[PDB]
């Protein structure tokens, strides 16, 4: 007797079990490689437009490729957390998850060990692991100088990975100060990316100032100093009122023109109003037609149109003003300052670049790349970047990083595991030997051996030094308070919280049930 | 007293098991009414 | 045939019919394929199972009302399952899984009978007049809480709660679960300990960080964020106050117009110019009379036009827009204000008042989300759930509003009993003493109804690797030697039989439905003979 | 470019291998349950005819499952084999090469092993075990007293995991003494095994002379007492005249009525010749012609006809006569004697039944039960275990089983590793890790716990006890010379050799070229 | 010799293989349009 209709998949035996485990090791095989400042970056073929996209952050790769795996589905909705949270480590989350995956599997087929034995020995092991992180994390917020250098050592090691890696030492300090520019504002929306092809790759630069791609409308110079900026959200072209049930009965065409002109004199009240802040440029973000923009030639004021509305709160903090509407009080309206506003020319389009600006809370990054695909590579490189060192700002602590994090975590559970005695602890020990493979990827993307190597940093720890870690240049083991490989102890504690709960998640699944698809 | 000695794997056996009985058991209905004196005969 | 066509009904051979033993077996063999699906995932040891949706997206959960809902089935007997654990989810709210498992046991030891040559109503009048003997002794074993104090009061909830939130995904945070789940419960009640409203406790789910920054907040929490975000996200009140004076407003701001279509006829310029002095009029009034009244968070449920961005800015009047209409009224109960129509009726008396309001970062970029915090006790509590997955901010919704589920049955006076395969076991034996006293044909029938009460403490035996036979031959000669009926069976493995020492607690009311839902439900499924299927 | 062609799979680098591991793992998988005398029986259901055969032995559950992986095929070969040889032990082949490719998996992916340098790894490992395996073994036939007893305890470690398993108390004499009367010459062809319906499967009972299914004459009688028994290779037939290659040329139909008669007084002079042997049976290998048949009435000759090939090798010996064609001579082909001819019935069909001959060197074994499919193992069960009984009579070494051969053996490995410098000294302990497999299934399917199990066999042998073995009755360590579990040498020596040479092969496969199939 | 690590892949190597081949044929498609000696090219 079948209750399930025709065309339904179910695997209510090994089968399951089987496919779980494998579905997670192709999702974990495919970021395995991306793993590393020697990792290797992935093509994507889309299936339509032809649209080529080379990624190396494993959040876009899981998402682009199609999975029907809900196994696969697992690993790819907690890459997709990751990036939003934290912003960083989607590829080490989907690796560890994967890793945990492994070692619980050998047990449930060899060791015989039951699935939640493997997920309540998971329960003591991230307690001991979270708690090893704490002892070693250090706060240098107390020094300005300390917490400012440390910002540096940090967007090294994310930009290792992608392809700055080469001039990461020069564009350290331009993630560092663009940070340092918000003033401890975690959000990533007030920094402008502007990507331009061409030019050398380590021409990327960071301006003081706001720099607009857009350009003034007809007559505005190019260049002017000591110019007021204004900005005005509503309106202000063709004014409609507000009401739509509003018309014209016009007895003779003569009484029409007059009505029209009055259009006409709302208009020239309403700019009349705005020379009377004393400002020589103003900026609309609806766009401006023909004839109030001619009004701005008498008054000597620049006129800019089609702003887009992340950008007036992009523009609004680099200015240090206040958006205005209702000008007929001037008293409570505030206006931006700013030194010199001149139009350069990046590439073929021209941009509007802003210099000696009062206010530092926002700013604009200008990449330069070979392709379009480094263009797209250098944004997502420095995104991943900027997340990290925000919320540092936030969360001052830090932990060394470069194989040494997973190790220390490694030291305190198998600590744990003679005190729990059972069949628990070949599930613990499991958890020590799954974040062995971390540091172990690290040296095989470099072409190092998987053995010796993580061997040396595992004995070293043993012996009452923290501070050892794994160099991949010299292949050796070296330390990384000299090399200043560091990372922030949010990104270690959601690595670690994200892949125990991941791994919770496929060992509780007994039966798979696909419906028939629509 | 859980978690211990071992666990149960490739349940599959369990249910070819049940399913073979299951069939077998309903071959056997139909025949059950032939039995005794009182029983019919099966035209094939 | 006689040579013509014979068709009594359209579709004749479309449709097919089943009778006589083969329609038994196929209605019994349904409900096993059901059974085996639920007895995996009963008890603490059990496992969840992945629910693949037509549209792609995918569920894993234990709870038998949810794999049922969004389960594809053919056979209708299978189908009449799916609305067993619905109705134990949509009532009681606990249990489902026991409801299946306890359904299919009474149908398999009715097909036993039904070889044996019993009428098929016989085997349902056996089962009803053993339904009520095993309430009426469970019933008179259990004893009253109700005479301890507030004080102990507290700790009974937080025994039942630990159990419910067994079973299912991320049950290692259980200890912190069963303190907010109870603190919502102390929060919004009547005075009376009776008859609490489950409506004005929300589930608003959040997909990010970690499990451990799940906490209690009291108030209102939106996904819209401050118009005009030039004001400070945190909104702190005045030196000295009342309160906040939270206004909440469902009309846009607009010049007034009608609602019926109109028409405006400007004749003249001067009738022109008397509209531009009448627009600003309206926008420059309806300011005033918030900064008038003391208010200082404006909520508008249509929003408003970027006309009063810098106006509610230069009064320092924070303002949302898009609010949806079933948000504005869970603001006013957490505020206790009331929503004001118009300015013309707008009053101090008639503002909200809460402790503080400010937004959340949360992750890299996702999305604003507004935050409401109490100064004190309110009949609003906000459940907040986060995880590192789509799937655990799911599914730990549903975990925390079925451990709700059993908070607000306990409410109810004088219903308590113990968990653990404790109270089948008690109920079985009672059942089949009464066999031996009444003999007749009927003497068959409580033996069916006392080995199917069995089998929800053998399947929990089955899924902790233990023996069902050696595990209820000690629960049958317990009760036997002494009149305990606190032991059963022990999923954890942490000794002391006795229920009373590991504190697990369950709902009378939960497991007083899980008797009439499953012998009420094989009533009718043992009456149905011929089966009309028509084809799809 | 493809060369190859259309419609052509083919497999590189990472991509060939683990095809070959994961079909070895789908092969083992299968004959996993099988292992062992608690193990399992799999039915087998043919795609046509349906036909289902419930068998035990890994070889033939290989050779009816269509494979179409290239190297599911080497471990149904090596199957065969090992069936070819031996006969037994084909299921633990199976397994133990499909171990070697587990173990070795993980070599090449956590320790970076090249697939070359572990093949050297095997190669030390298979020498140090095949000594300590030869050191364990005891010498035999020294005694006729302990070469029967040895005999006795090797059935009933075959047939424990056959369905003979409950009666192969009773059936330890049924198979020995199948052996003892064979004289020292190994053959199979001697012992005839007949199915019978009917009974239970602890009624079969041996055979006291040699019992085949024939037919007496019309008019001939059933009993006869100390009958002489002859057996022809000639058959009784029209022979034309001598050569063949004639026909008659008639002039007159005169001398074509002697000419008929002629013919029939020449058969008449064939069987005076045969009777001047004075014989009271005679056998025939082909159908007899109702003509010859009436003469031997008269001279009291039974008459057995249709005779198959192998039923002329086997009656002969028993008899101790031999085969007689000519007939002149009567001194040549000297003719045994049996005491009883009488013909019994098993069943619905009467068998001919003989007693008190001169010579046992051929057999008979009578097989009762329910089912032909018990009857179809009943003859595979005594197959697989007379073979290795008639291989123990010219191989006399033998060693004691019960998963302890496989844990001497792999002591010696775990000895010699540590004198191995380099990598490959990890593919050495893989080896050893790879031979407690075997008896870790031993403990799966019989429902116990396999880390409790080999652990204290494994820390028991190294302290100097190589008696210590698997109980599966207690569950618990108990020594195999109570026990009485013995095995002979060539069987272990065949499973190890055959599972180490099939491992090498597929560890050499970096590439696999399908082509199309016809 | 032996205790060198095998890495287990040989299909990055193989990749950009691959991608080399189609690359230089469209660079080689242009190479006859190149200097004055060039030749157009209709599409």
């Amino acid at each position: 007797v079948q209750i399930f209709g025709d065309q339904v998949t179910e695997e209510r035996a090994e089968n399951a079990r089987l496919s779980a485990f494998v579905g997670a090791i192709a999702v974990g095989d495919l970021v395995k490689s991306t793993l590393g400042p020697k990792g290797m970056d992935k093509l994507l073929q889309s299936a339509s437009s032809n649209t080529c996209m080379v990624t190396n952050d494993g959040a876009t790769i899981l998402k682009s490729i199609p999975l029907d795996n809900p196994a696969a589905k697992v690993l790819v909705n907690i890459s997709k957390v990751q990036d939003d949270e934290v912003g960083d480590g989607t590829t080490s989350v989907t690796v560890l998850s994967a890793e945990l995956l492994r070692e619980a599997e050998k047990l449930i087929d060899q060791s015989k060990i039951h699935p939640q034995t493997i997920i309540e020995g998971y329960r003591l092991a991230s307690a001991a692991a979270l708690d090893a992180l704490t002892k070693a994390a250090v706060d240098n917020s107390h020094d300005k100088t300390m917490f400012r250098e440390d910002l540096i050592h940090i967007a090294k090691t994310t930009l290792s990975s992608k392809i700055l890696s080469q001039d990461k030492d020069h564009f350290a300090e331009l993630a560092t100060n663009a940070i340092l520019r918000l003033k401890g504002s975690t959000n990533l929306e007030h920094i402008q990316i502007i990507k331009i092809l061409g030019g050398k790759l380590s021409d990327s630069f960071l301006d003081e100032g706001f720099i607009l791609a857009k350009k003034f409308g007809n007559n505005q110079p190019k260049r002017i100093e000591n110019a007021k900026i204004l900005i005005a959200n509503t309106t202000l072209d063709t004014d409609k009122v507000k009401i739509f049930g509003t018309k014209f009965k016009v007895d003779s065409t003569a009484k029409l023109a007059q009505l029209e002109k009055a259009e006409r004199e709302k208009m020239k009240n309403k700019i009349a109003k705005i020379s009377k802040f004393g400002i020589n440029t103003f900026i609309n973000r609806q766009l401006i037609y023909d004839y109030p923009e001619q009004l701005f030639t008498d008054l000597g004021i620049n006129s800019i149109e089609h702003a887009d509305f992340e950008g007036v709160e992009r523009l609004a903090l680099v200015t240090g003003g206040e958006v205005v509407s209702t000008f007929d009080e001037p008293s409570k309206c505030k206006l931006g300052e700013c030194d010199v506003i001149e139009e350069i020319m990046l590439g073929e389009q021209p941009f509007l670049k802003f210099s000696g600006c009062k206010a530092g809370e926002a700013c604009t990054i200008v990449l330069r790349g070979a392709t379009d695909q480094t263009l797209d590579e250098a944004e997502r490189s420095l995104h991943d970047a900027l997340s990290v060192l925000s919320q540092t700002t936030k969360e001052t602590r830090t932990v060394l990083g470069g194989g040494c994090a997973e190790m220390v975590m490694s030291k305190a559970v198998d600590t744990e595991a003679q005190n729990i005695d059972g069949k628990k602890s070949l599930a613990v020990e499991a958890f020590a030997r799954a974040l062995r493979q971390l540091p172990t990827i690290l040296a095989d993307n470099a072409g190092f051996d998987s053995s010796e190597l993580v061997s040396k940093l595992r004995s070293s720890i043993y012996n009452g030094i923290s501070t050892s870690g794994l160099d991949l240049n010299n292949g050796t083991i070296a330390d990384m308070r000299q090399l200043g490989i560091v990372e922030s102890y949010k990104l270690k504690r959601a690595v670690v919280s994200s892949a125990s709960e991941a791994a919770e998640v496929l060992l509780r699944v007994d039966n798979i049930i696909r419906a028939r698809p629509r | 007293v859980p978690s211990n000695a071992t666990f149960k794997n490739k349940e599959k056996p369990q249910e070819v098991r049940k399913a073979n009985i299951i069939a077998a058991r309903s071959v056997a209905d139909a025949i059950r009414t032939s039995l005794g004196p009182k029983g019919m005969d099966k035209m094939i | 045939e006689m040579g013509r066509p014979f068709i009594i009904v359209k579709d004749q051979g479309n449709k097919k019919r089943q009778h006589g033993l083969e329609a038994k077996k196929s209605h019994i063999l349904a409900a096993r394929s059901v059974a085996s699906i639920i007895k995996t995932s009963l008890g603490p040891r059990g496992l969840d199972k992945i629910l693949i949706s037509p549209d792609g997206e995918i569920t894993i959960t234990n709870d038998g009302a949810t794999i049922l809902s969004q389960m594809e089935l053919d056979n209708e007997i299978a189908k009449l399952l799916v609305q067993l654990s619905k109705s134990q989810d949509d009532e009681i709210g606990d249990g489902t899984t026991g409801v299946v498992v306890l359904a299919s046991a009474l149908l398999d030891q009715a097909l036993e009978l039904i070889q044996k040559g019993i009428h098929p109503i016989k085997i349902a009048n056996g089962f009803d007049e053993a339904a009520k003997l095993a309430i009426s002794k469970l019933e008179e074993t259990c004893d009253d809480i109700s005479a301890s104090n507030d004080e102990l009061f507290r700790d009974f909830l937080l025994r039942a709660a630990k159990t419910s939130l067994g079973s299912k995904i991320v049950s290692k945070d259980h200890d912190r679960f069963a303190e907010m789940a109870v603190e919502a419960v102390i929060n919004v009640m009547d005075k009376d300990r009776k008859d609490v409203d489950f409506d004005l406790i929300k589930m608003q789910g959040r997909v990010g960080g970690s499990i451990s920054d799940s906490k209690l907040i009291n108030g209102v929490i939106l996904d819209k964020d401050f118009s005009h975000p030039q004001m400070p996200k945190c909104v702190l009140p005045k030196e000295g106050s009342d309160g906040v004076k939270l206004a909440i407003l469902t009309c846009p701001f607009e010049p007034p117009k009608p609602k019926t279509k109109h028409k405006l006829d400007i004749s003249s310029v001067e009738e022109y110019q008397k509209l531009q002095t009448y627009e600003q009029d309206k926008f420059k009034e309806m300011i005033d009379d918030v900064k008038k009244a003391g208010a200082d968070v404006v909520i508008c449920q249509w929003g408003f036009d970027d006309e009063a961005n810098h106006l509610l800015l230069q009064n320092d009047l924070p303002a949302v827009r898009w609010v949806g209409g079933q948000e504005l009224e869970h603001i006013a109960i957490s505020t206790n204000g009331r929503i004001v129509p118009r300015f013309q009726d707008l009053s101090k008396d008639k503002l909200g008042t809460c402790s503080r309001i400010y937004e959340q970062e949360f992750g890299t970029t996702k999305d604003r989300m507004l935050i409401i915090e109490q100064s004190k006790e309110t009949k609003t509590v906000t459940c907040f759930v986060r995880g590192s997955n789509k799937m655990i901010v799911d599914e730990a919704e549903r975990a925390l509003h079925d451990s709700l589920c059993v908070v607000r049955n306990l409410v109810k006076d004088s219903r308590v009993v113990y968990g653990g395969g404790a109270a089948e076991v008690t109920m079985s034996l009672a059942v089949s003493e009464e066999a031996d006293k009444q003999r007749g044909i009927d003497q068959y029938a409580f033996r069916g109804f006392a080995q199917a009460l069995d089998t929800i403490p053998m399947t929990l035996a089955e899924n902790s690797g233990l023996d069902p036979i050696g595990t209820l031959s000690t629960l049958k000669s317990k009760q036997l030697k002494e009149k305990i009926s606190n032991i059963g069976v022990d999923c954890l493995g942490y000794g002391s039989n006795d229920m009373k020492e590991l504190f697990v607690v369950d709902p009378f009311i939960g497991k007083k439905q899980q008797i009439l839902l499953a012998t009420q439900l094989c009533r009718m499924i043992l009456k149905i003979d011929n089966v009309i299927i028509s084809g799809k």
